[PDB]
C-alpha cells in the first residue's frame, strides 16, 4: 500500500512512501498545505469593502 | 523489524558513488529557470572548438603573446616549417591548448583530430605550403620527401583564408593514453614549403601563420581523472 | 547515441573544396577526415556518456579542512579552539574550482560529505569518551556563535546535523539556493554604485564576485565537555554538484590561484616550457 | 550576386557597410530580444527607448602599431555617455540590452596583420597589486569609451592603493588564462589579407533577467593582435581600429533620479 | 537475512530530516478536534 | 512507483529506482543527457556556410 | 525510518560472495567488443 | 544442461574401427567407453556448473599488501611511511595470475575489495583514536601524491573511498577499463620500434606486456593526523574477475615465477620427482 | 523490476534479483553459461573424420 | 499553488480611487 506523490521541484520525479507503524503520529510531515485566506486577519470586517469603492460613505 | 544483513562495502564513502541523501533544506523553492544563452552538454563541445596551437614556445617566446605566431619568409627553406608530435594531452605545446586541458582531466581518448591553419600575411603575398600527417614506426620526418609519403594535404594561399589538415584516426589501440607513452604513440604532423612564399617589393618578406587545433565528431574520451595543471599550497580564505 | 561513424568514400577532382575555409567568420574548421582523404566504412560503437557534465562534475570532491578541539579552555583563544566557522564557498581549494570555472553560470543541487577525524594531543592525560560532533548551517542573517555551548547551538530553525563518532560520513543534499536564475562564477561588476561627492570611502571597496557572494557560515563543535585527555579534530568537507546545468564556456585556469578571484601571482606565470625548437617530436 | 563580403547594418537613425567582411557572427547562436512575461521579474512597466538609444554609437579610435599589444572595453560602460542610451541608464535602477559590435579596421593589400576580436561574457580580470586581491576601483574598472589597453608585463605596485587597477597582461587575457583559447567566446578575427571588419552580434547574457548596469558590466570586448602589424616602406606605421556598438532591444526597469558616478 | 549496505549519512541525526517514528504511547486516542476560530495555514497570512 | 532503466553495457541489463525522498535536490544523478549541438560555439554565423563552398564569395 | 534487524553474517566478506557493488567509474563507456578466435566457456573444454 | 550420459551398447566385430585413429592429425582421441567396451546404459544427472569461466573465477583473491603508518615524521623516510602507492596489477601474487594465464587474453568487470588491519607500534606511547584511511585510484597521468597531506587527496575528479577502522571491508566495482576489446596476460612484442642509426639506447629496454601495460595507481594513507601512539597498519587488496570471457587457452604456469614476466629461476625448474620406475602404481 | 530463476539445485526453488545500481560492472555474477563446443581445441580440422572411419585413406 | 502575479496594467483617470481606504475599520 504505498502513495506516489510529486516531490517539491529542486534544479522521475515522484517519490514513493510506505507507512510503516500504526499510529498516525509516527508519521513523517504532512504533505505541503497551500490552504490560506488572509480575510480573517487582513479584513475582517461585516460589511464588503470594494478596493475601487470608497471605504465611508 | 525485517531480517538484513550488511555487505561489504557497508558505511564506506565512495567519492564517485551515486546514492539518494536527505534534503536539508526541505519544501525549498527553488529560483524558477529562465533560458540563459550559451548553454553546454557535453565537454566534447567544447573540444570540438578551435584554439590556437602555441607552436613557436621557444625561449624567449613561450609564455608571451609571441608563442602563437609560426614564422614563415619568402626565402623557400627546404628545413621543416614546424614539427610536432601527435601527443595532444602530453605534448608541452598541445597540452595547453583547449582540446589539450580538456583530454588531462581524462585518461583515454579516441578519434580524429582537426589542424587549421591561417596564413596572416599581406594579400601580396602567394605560397604553397605541404601540410602532413605521418603515422608513427617510421623514421620521423625532417625532409619533405619523407613526410609527402604520410597523410598530407598541399595549402595554396589565396582568398580562402585557412586551410584544414586532418590526422584521421590511425591506431593500433582503439583509445590512445592521455600521457606520453610509447605503446599509444600518435604520429608526427610536420609542414614544408612546397613552393615558397612569394612576394613583390614595397611588401613584408617575413610573415606569420596561426595553427588552431580541435576535436572531430568521432572523438569521445574515457576514465575521468585529476589534471596535472593546477595545485596548492595551502587554502584562501 | 554515439559519437560518430566515418563513411566509405573514395578520392575527387572536384570543385568543392572543403580542405579550405576561413575562420576570420567565427567558425572553427569543420572538415572531417572523408574530406580530405579516402576513408573506409567504420562503425562507431563508441559514446560521449562520460563527458556529460553530469559526468564530468558527478564526483564528491574536498572543498576545505577544518579543525576544532575539546579540552580545558582557560585562555581566550583556547575557548575559540572548543568550535569553528567557515565561510561556505567552493575557492579554499583548487581542483573542482577550476572545473567550475570552465563555465561562466551554472546550476545545480549539492551533495554535501563530510570526514572526520580525531588523534589524541598527549599520551599521559587519560583517555576520552567517543565524541559527538554539531555540524550547523547558519544562513545569512542568522546569529553566529561567539562560544562552543551558547545559545546559538540550540539551531530551532538552522539546519543541523549531529554526527557519531566512528559512524558512517554524514551527509544530506541541498537545493540550488541562488538568489539568481544561476550561480554566477564571474560578476564583472560591483556591489554598490559609488556616486559623485558622497564620503563614502571607496578607497578600500572590493571588486567582482567577492562583494556580492554570501552562502552563510558552517559552525562546528564537539558536543561533549572536556575530557582530561585533549583531542583534536579534523573536518573535511565536500562538495558534488548533481542536476547540473551550465551556461558561457570559458578558458580553464592556466596559472596558480592566489585569492577567492580572478589575480595572479608574478612568481607564477610562466605555465609552459619552452621548447629546444619549433621542429621537435 | 550576393557575397557575405559585402553587407549592411541599419538600426535607427544610423548605417554601417562594408565591402570585404567575413560573414557576421551571432554570439551564441542567439538574437538578442526583449524579455518575455514568463521570465520577467521586476514588475513596473519598462520603458523601451527604441530607436531614441538603439542605434550605432561609434567610440574614439584607436591606433594599432607593430608595438601595440591590446584594447578592451566593457558593456555597456563603454556607451554609458552615449546620447540617449546613457541617460536611459543611469535614470533607472535596472537595464539590459543586446548589441551589434562592428569593429573597423582597413590598410592595404600590402600591408599584414591579425586582430583577434572576442565578446567575453562577465570579463573579470586581475588587478594589480599582491597586497590584496579582488582589488580594483570602479574608476579604474569602468573606463568608458576610452577603454583600457593590455601590456606585456606585470608589475604589481608595493604599496596596496598604486595598484587598484586591472593587470591587462595580454597572455594571460588579464585574468589567468592563456589567450590562446579566447576562441571558446564568441569571435572574429580581421586578418588584413582578407578583410576590413568584424561584425558580432550578441544577446543579454547574465545569470538574472535584468540587472544594474552601473554596477555590472555584462559583456567584454577585447581586441588582441595574434599576428603583429607590419608595413614594409615603414614599420613604424599605424593604422586606425575604430569601434562602433549599438544597442538592441534595450529595456529599463525602476526608474528614479539620475545617477552619477563618482570619478575619482 | 536480505543482503543490504548502508551509505553515507547513516545514523546521522539532522535537524531538518523527515523521518517516521515508533509512537511511544501506541493505540492513543486523540482528544476528538473542534472548530476553532482564528486558523492559521501559512506564516505569510500574518505578513499580509 | 519504480522507474526502470537501462543500465551502463560493461563487459537483466536493467537496474530499478526508487525515490525516497520529498525533495529533487536529494535524487541521484540525472540520467544521461546526449543533448549537444556544437554549433554555437564551432559555427555560430549568421549566414549559413556549406563546407564544400567557398567561406567567402 | 524503515525497521530491520541483522542477521548472522552481517558486515562478514567471504570471498566466494556474490553481492553487488557501487562502480567506481560511473558512466563508463567500455571498449566495444570484437570476435576473437579461440572462446572458452568452461574449464572441461581443456580437460577434453 | 548435463554432462553426458552413456548408453546402452553390446559388442561388435565390424569394419568400423573407432578405436583407432590418427593424432598426426591435430585431433585429440574421440572414443569414448561405448566404442570400445559394453556399456550399461547411465542417465547423467550431473552438470558441469562449477567449471564455467564464471565459477572458476568467482572469488575474491588477495593480489597485494600494502604497509602505510601513522606518526609523528620528523626524517625524510618517516614522512614515506604515512602514505604508499602500488601499480596496480594482478601479478604481485601467483595464485589468480597463474588461473588468469590458462588464457592468452580475457574481457571481464572487477570487484576490488580491501581488508585493513592495525597495531600499536609500542607500548608505553598512549592510544590512538580511530582511523580512516583514504585509498585513492590514480589514473595514467593524474598527479601523484609527495606528502601524506598534500593537493592531490582532494580527490576531486580521482576516485576515493574513505573507510572508517572497525567497518565491513570497502569494495567497489571497476568496468572492463581495457584500451584494447580484451585484457592481454601475454604480449610478444614492444612498446615501439627501435630504428637503423638512432641515438636512443635500446641497451636498457625491456619487452612484453610490462612494456605496454599501465592501469594507475593506488594511493592510500592515513587521514588522521599523528597519535602519540604509532599505528602501523596492512592493507589486503583483493581482485575477483566478474562477466568474465576468455580466449586461446594455454599451458599453465608449471614452474615458480620469479618476475612481472615469462621468465624462470634456475634453481626452480625440476616440478616433477623422478618416479622409481616406469612400472610404478 | 525484478528478474526472478530457477536457483542453483541443493540436497520455492526461484530467488528474486534487483539491480540497484546503474552500471552493469556492479552487477552480480552472470547467470550459469552452459555454452560448449570444445571441437575448436579438440578437433579443429578441416576435413570432417568420422570416428567410425580411417583417419587417414 | 503559486504567489500572484502582476498583469498588465497602464495608467487611469476615474473616480475609482483604490489608494485611498480607511484603517479604522479593522482593515
Amino acid at each position: 500500500g504505498a502513495q506516489v506523490s510529486s516531490q517539491k521541484v529542486g534544479a522521475t520525479v515522484n517519490y514513493t512512501t510506505i507507512n510503516y507503524y500504526k499510529d498516525s503520529a509516527s508519521n513523517a510531515a504532512s504533505k505541503l498545505d497551500f490552504s490560506q485566506d488572509p480575510s480573517k486577519f487582513t479584513e475582517p470586517v461585516k460589511d464588503i469593502m470594494i478596493k475601487t469603492a470608497p471605504a465611508l460613505n | 523489524g525485517l531480517p538484513t544483513m550488511l555487505t561489504p562495502g557497508s558505511s564506506q564513502f565512495l567519492t564517485s558513488d551515486d546514492f539518494q541523501s536527505p534534503c536539508a533544506l526541505p519544501n525549498f523553492d527553488v529560483t524558477p529557470p529562465i533560458h540563459i544563452p550559451g548553454e553546454v552538454f557535453n565537454m566534447m563541445e567544447l573540444a570540438e572548438i578551435d584554439s590556437m596551437i602555441p607552436m613557436n614556445s621557444v625561449t624567449g617566446k613561450a609564455n608571451t603573446m609571441e608563442m602563437y605566431p609560426i614564422p614563415l619568409d619568402d626565402k623557400g627553406s627546404a628545413t621543416p616549417i614546424f614539427s610536432i608530435s601527435l601527443s595532444p594531452a602530453s605534448d608541452k605545446r598541445l597540452q595547453y591548448t583547449m582540446l589539450g586541458e580538456i583530454l588531462n582531466y581524462y585518461t583515454h581518448w579516441t578519434g580524429s583530430l582537426r589542424f587549421t591553419f591561417l596564413f596572416c600575411g599581406s594579400m601580396m603575398a602567394t605560397g604553397k605550403i605541404l601540410l602532413s600527417y605521418s603515422p608513427p614506426g617510421a623514421k620521423p620526418p625532417t625532409t619533405r620527401k619523407d613526410a609527402m609519403l604520410g597523410t598530407h594535404i598541399i595549402w595554396d594561399l589565396g582568398l580562402q583564408s585557412s586551410c584544414t589538415m586532418l590526422a584521421p584516426w590511425i591506431s593500433n589501440t582503439v583509445y590512445r593514453r592521455c600521457i606520453k607513452d610509447d605503446f599509444t604513440e600518435g604520429g608526427y604532423i610536420t609542414c614544408f614549403y612546397q613552393t615558397r612564399i612569394v612576394v613583390p617589393s614595397g611588401t613584408p618578406t617575413s610573415m606569420f601563420m596561426l595553427a588552431f587545433v580541435s576535436a572531430c565528431p568521432d572523438f569521445s574520451v574515457r576514465l575521468l581523472r585529476d589534471t596535472n595543471h593546477i595545485s596548492q599550497r595551502t587554502l584562501f580564505a | 547515441p554515439t559519437a560518430q561513424s566515418t563513411p566509405l568514400t573514395s578520392g575527387v577532382n572536384s570543385q568543392e573544396v572543403p580542405a579550405l575555409t576561413a575562420v576570420e567568420t567565427g567558425a572553427s574548421g569543420q572538415a572531417v577526415p572523408s574530406d580530405v582523404i579516402e576513408t573506409r566504412h567504420v562503425v562507431n560503437y563508441k559514446t560521449r556518456s562520460e563527458s556529460t557534465l553530469e559526468s564530468f562534475f558527478g564526483r564528491s570532491a574536498c572543498v576545505t579542512i577544518l579543525e576544532v578541539e575539546n579540552f580545558n579552555a582557560t585562555t581566550d583563544a583556547d575557548r575559540k579552539k572548543q568550535f569553528t566557522t567557515w565561510a561556505i564557498t567552493y575557492t579554499d581549494t583548487v581542483q573542482l574550482r577550476r572545473k567550475l570555472e570552465f563555465f561562466t553560470y551554472s546550476r545545480f543541487d549539492l551533495e554535501m560529505t563530510f570526514v572526520i577525524t580525531e588523534r589524541y594531543y598527549a599520551s599521559n592525560t587519560g583517555h576520552a569518551r567517543n565524541q559527538v560532533y554539531q555540524l550547523m548551517y547558519i544562513p545569512p542573517g542568522a546569529p553566529r556563535p561567539t562560544a562552543w555551548d551558547d545559545y546559538t547551538w540550540q539551531s530551532s530553525s538552522n539546519p543541523s546535523v549531529f554526527y557519531t563518532y566512528g559512524s558512517a560520513p554524514p551527509r544530506m543534499s541541498i537545493p540550488y539556493v541562488g538568489i539568481a536564475n544561476a550561480y554566477s562564477h564571474f560578476y564583472d561588476g560591483f556591489a554598490r554604485v559609488p556616486l559623485k561627492d558622497e564620503t563614502v570611502d571607496s578607497g578600500d571597496t572590493y571588486y567582482g564576485l567577492v562583494t556580492i557572494n554570501d552562502f552563510g557560515t558552517l559552525a562546528v563543535r564537539v558536543v561533549n565537555e572536556y575530557n582530561p585527555a585533549r583531542i583534536t579534530s579534523k573536518i573535511r568537507v565536500y562538495m558534488k554538484p548533481k542536476h547540473v546545468r551550465c551556461w558561457c564556456p570559458r578558458p580553464p585556469r592556466a596559472v596558480p590561484y592566489r585569492g577567492e578571484g580572478v589575480d595572479f601571482k608574478q612568481d607564477s606565470i610562466t605555465p609552459l616550457t619552452a621548447v629546444e625548437n619549433i621542429n621537435t617530436f | 550576386g550576393y557575397s557575405d563580403r559585402v553587407r549592411q547594418i541599419t538600426l535607427g537613425n544610423s548605417t554601417i557597410t562594408t565591402q570585404e567582411a567575413a560573414n557576421a557572427v551571432v554570439a551564441y547562436g542567439e538574437w538578442p530580444s526583449y524579455l518575455d512575461d514568463k521570465e520577467a521579474n521586476p514588475i513596473d512597466a519598462p520603458t523601451e527607448p527604441d530607436v531614441s538609444s538603439n542605434r550605432f554609437y561609434t567610440l574614439d579610435s584607436v591606433q594599432w602599431k607593430s608595438t601595440s599589444r591590446g584594447w578592451w572595453w566593457k558593456l555597456p560602460d563603454a556607451l554609458k555617455d552615449m546620447g540617449m542610451f546613457g541617460q536611459n541608464m543611469y535614470y533607472h535602477y535596472l537595464g539590459r540590452s543586446g548589441y551589434t559590435v562592428h569593429v573597423q579596421c582597413n590598410a592595404s593589400k600590402f600591408h599584414q596583420g591579425a586582430l583577434g576580436v572576442f565578446a567575453i561574457p562577465e570579463y573579470v580580470m586581475a588587478c594589480n597589486t599582491e597586497a590584496k586581491t579582488s582589488y580594483v576601483s570602479y574608476v579604474n574598472a569602468n573606463p568608458g569609451e576610452k577603454g583600457g589597453v593590455f601590456d606585456n608585463a606585470y608589475n604589481p605596485s608595493a604599496e596596496a592603493s598604486e595598484g587598484r587597477k586591472f593587470a591587462a597582461l595580454d597572455y594571460l587575457l588579464g585574468c589567468g588564462v592563456l589567450a590562446g583559447n579566447a576562441f571558446v567566446y564568441p569571435h572574429q578575427i580581421i586578418n588584413l589579407r582578407t578583410n576590413n571588419s568584424a561584425t558580432l552580434v550578441l544577446p543579454y547574457v547574465n545569470s538574472l533577467a535584468i540587472d544594474c548596469m552601473a554596477k555590472h558590466n555584462n559583456w567584454g570586448l577585447v581586441i588582441l593582435p595574434l599576428c603583429k602589424l607590419d608595413y614594409a616602406p615603414n614599420s613604424s606605421t599605424e593604422i586606425p581600429i575604430t569601434v562602433t556598438i549599438a544597442p538592441m532591444f534595450t529595456e529599463f526597469n525602476g526608474l528614479r533620479n539620475i545617477t552619477v558616478p563618482a570619478t575619482q
